RNA sequence: UUUACUUAUUCAAUGAAGCGGAGCUGGAAUUCAUUUUCCACGUUCUAGCAUUCAAGGUCCCAUUCGGGGCUGAUCCGGGUU
RNA sequence: GCUUGUGACGGCCCGUGAAAAUCCACAGGAAGGAAUAGUUUUCAUGCCAGGUCGUACUGAUAACCGCAGCAGGUCUCCAAG
RNA sequence: GAUGGGGAAGCUCCGUUUCAAAGGCCUGAUUUUAUGCAGGCCACCAUCGAAAGGGAAUCCGGUUAAGAUUCCGGAACCUGG
């Protein structure tokens, strides 16, 4: 309406040098990113087996939420409290003499996975956590079998950084309780029944079941060109 | 000599039309007809395109 | 025994190729979006001498879409092809002399030069003066096209695979006799050192296998095997005729 | 849940912080002293009588000078040390390997005034 | 023995820019429930020019020298081809 | 006239007879800018500085190589009647 | 002929733009901003290699036992600031 113009472009094929585009699909990453990728892309591709995939299968976002508010109830204790500890124990031994008789019995979470594993063979454990990470997968592989055969309740959850948050560490790759004040007994029951339901009572189809086989979105609408219309329509 | 042009001043090395020290004077006039004779034609495709395509 | 001239051409060191005034590689524009959805247009500016080849080059010119600036192509210049003309390359151009098609585009008949053995290497096949590859069919399922080349083989590539319409310009170049040493001497010091050459007969037997005798002679079958070994291919390798040549060849 | 838009179809370093030295001891303890001073520029007059016919001609005194001295160094040293305002300084290397200076002084000094003040003549 | 898959391996290209699928919009076509499909989906008389997150449109902040988003330039998948 | 440079031309090639540093111009229209003084440091003048190394001589029937002050060999410029 | 990478028991070889996240030019920000930050620009990617190739700019007269387009006198030019 005022004086000023329209021009436009026509960014159709020999005219109008084309436009700054968004190029994500076609830049040319670093090789670490590569690598991490395609690694991502063939683990999925290739036909893994049952007792890895039995991964692949974790715990849901809600009973992960409940899961981790009983744990860090549990939480462990940090150098800070320690100190503050080891000075009350310090002043026990003084005035009471009482040892091992002035502070009281932790009911932290158990974790490290020698310790667990060991908790797991002598059926101390009352539920174990394990991660859906480890890159070297042959840590963690044993567990699931493990507490089946020994009748423990097992939960392959999201995230050892997870586990590590909640433990005062980077990484855990497995957690676990054994011991548990006398007012979350019906919470953990509640867990234990609904972990058992989804991990433990699924092993044997799961051991069954073999993973992987996925094709790229290109493959699959080859596929579904290809092996549709040789008879639909 | 080419760096002998930057000691002298611009009346040497240029003349005052449009493309002065670059294109001689019969080139830039055939350009400038060129120009305006193929944008004129760029008109005419253009309205014999629609008066042919609104026909249906 | 010694090692020959044959064997060491191929660490190379006086007979690597001579490429000082040579105006570059002729190569195709790179096969992209407007050549593979469309077509662009490019002028012919110059028609230039290429030393060491008897085909004369064009010089196109040609625009590039994704930033503003002239990007330069040389190409090898079909006969009729002229400085100011306008070069069309991609699928959807039409088949005139110079332009860049796919060999799926154009129909049967079309002779065509400077021709992809497969789509992306910018040209390989009829690319010497006055040589030109024929279309005689296609098979558009599995998008291929059959085509005769220069040598008569029959080839079979993708219609994917662009050529450029038109045959290669200097024609006619060999009919002229040379007729003197100099000429040739002055042919081959702009391409390699492959001139003069000595025969192995007129050789000692060091310096070659025909070498030797108080005759000039080879003794034995210039004819030697494909599984023969460097050092004793020096005549007619895997020569499954030979004599003048009789009759009807190309036989099928 | 949103990405980047990148225009480019090139990844290249990130421009990360590039941080300076500090360093908990020195890279050695004592600076040098000036290597190259007034007194190591120049080492002695010439002497011959060529070097004489031109401090009273030319007024140019002509000094046997350090091979790590250039033409700025040796003006510097004689306008320090004999208080003397200093024209064109010609140099050469001998045939001995010694550097010999042609320092042309000012109209407004006596270059053969400067000589026996130095003391030689 | 033959055949199929892509991820291993191999070849080639590129300043790793426009792949694959599905859609809007035109044409033909059969339509029998409104589809069943397919082709195109901005440049060809001329040795011209084509660039500065594109003008325009619209919504914000604020319009006070202005700045931002979307659209213009279809969406999804990020498998460079 | 001789030597040399240069120009415009002609002939020859299946031979058509280097690159880069470097300098300029053009296109473009970013940005900035009017008089109570602002822009021009491609006009003129004026100010300062310009480092390091080489530099003598022979260059050949005695200054090089040839066991040597060897009738040998060893690149080029100028060039009188 | 390095680098990146790859070969080789290894001394080392290939290769010089490559299967590399291989950098800088400016702008604002400004009087906390040192040089970060809001931005936009670019893509190539060592180094060595010619006192006959390319190349910023000097001439005269005089002067020494022996130096001179280098010194003296006079008259100029280029580059950088």
């Amino acid at each position: 309406n005022p004086l000023t113009h329209s021009t436009p472009k026509n960014f159709g094929i020999g005219q109008a040098v084309q436009p700054k585009r968004n190029l994500s699909r076609y830049v040319k990453w670093p090789e670490y990113v590569r690598v991490q990728r395609q690694k991502k892309i063939l683990s999925i591709r290739l036909k893994v087996p049952p007792t890895i995939a039995q991964f692949q299968y974790t715990l849901d976002r809600n009973t992960a939420a409940e899961t981790f508010k009983l744990f860090n109830k549990y939480r462990p204790e940090t150098a800070a409290e320690k100190k503050e500890r080891l000075t009350k124990e310090a002043a026990a031994v003084a005035e009471g003499k009482s040892k091992q008789d002035a502070s009281p019995k932790p009911y932290a979470v158990k974790y490290g996975l020698n310790h667990v594993v060991a908790l797991i063979e002598n059926k101390k454990a009352k539920l174990v956590l394990i991660a859906n990470d480890v890159d070297p997968i042959e840590l963690v592989v044993f567990l699931p079998a493990l507490c089946k055969k020994m009748g423990v309740p097992y939960a392959i959850v999201k995230g050892k950084a997870r586990l590590g948050t909640l433990v005062n560490q980077k990484t855990s790759a497995v957690a676990a309780l054994t011991e548990v004040r006398a007012e979350d007994e019906a919470a953990l029951a509640k867990l234990v029944s609904t972990i058992d339901a989804n991990f433990a009572d699924k092993y044997d189809e799961v051991k069954k079941h073999w993973g992987g086989g996925i094709l790229g979105n290109k493959a699959q609408a080859k596929m579904d060109k290809r092996a549709k219309n040789s008879d639909s329509a | 000599r080419p760096r002998q042009y930057a000691t002298v001043s611009k009346t040497h090395k240029t003349v005052s039309r449009a493309y002065g020290g670059s294109r001689c004077a019969n080139c830039v006039k055939e350009r400038i007809i060129r120009a305006f004779l193929i944008e004129e034609q760029k008109i005419v495709k253009k309205v014999v395109k629609e008066q042919t395509e609104a026909a249906k | 025994g010694r090692v020959i001239r044959n064997q060491r051409k191929g660490a190379g060191s006086i007979f690597t190729s001579h490429t000082r005034l040579r105006q570059g590689a002729a190569k195709l524009r790179t096969l992209d979006y407007a050549e593979r959805h469309g077509y662009i247009r490019g002028i012919v500016k110059q028609i230039v001498h290429d030393s060491g080849r008897g085909a004369p080059l064009a010089k196109v010119v040609f625009r590039d879409p994704y930033k503003y600036r002239l990007r330069e192509e040389i190409f090898i210049a079909n006969e009729g092809v002229h400085t100011g003309q306008f070069i069309y390359a991609g699928k959807k151009a039409s088949l005139n002399v110079g332009n860049v098609l796919p060999l799926g585009s154009v129909p049967e008949g079309t002779i065509v030069s400077n021709v992809e053995e497969k789509p992306g290497d910018r040209g390989a096949l009829a690319r010497a003066s006055g040589n030109y590859v024929i279309i005689i069919g296609h098979n558009p399922d599995e998008n291929k096209t059959r085509v005769r080349l220069p040598s008569g083989a029959k080839k079979v590539i993708s219609s994917d695979a662009r050529g450029v319409i038109g045959v290669i310009a200097g024609g006619g170049r060999v009919d002229k006799p040379l007729l003197k040493a100099g000429r040739a001497f002055h042919k081959y010091r702009l391409k390699r050192n492959s001139w003069p050459k000595t025969r192995g007969v007129a050789m000692n037997p060091v310096d070659h296998p025909h070498g030797g005798g108080n005759h000039q002679h080879i003794g034995k079958a210039s004819t030697i095997s494909r599984g023969a070994v460097s050092g004793q291919k020096a005549g007619l390798i895997a020569a499954r005729r030979t004599g003048l040549l009789r009759g009807s060849q190309k036989t099928q | 849940k949103a990405l980047k838009v990148r225009t480019s179809a090139t990844f290249r370093l990130p421009k990360t912080l590039k941080l300076a030295r500090a360093p908990k001891y020195a890279s050695k303890a004592v600076p040098h002293y000036n290597r190259l001073d007034s007194y190591k520029v120049i080492e002695q007059p010439i002497t011959s009588e060529t070097a004489m016919k031109k401090v009273e001609d030319g007024n140019i005194l002509v000094f046997q000078v350090s091979m790590k001295a250039n033409k700025y160094q040796i003006k510097k040293a004689v306008k320090e040390l004999y208080e003397v305002d200093v024209l064109k300084v010609n140099t050469l290397v001998r045939p001995n390997g010694t550097k010999k200076a042609y320092v042309r002084l000012t109209a407004d000094y006596d270059a053969l005034d400067i000589a026996n003040r130095i003391g030689y003549i």
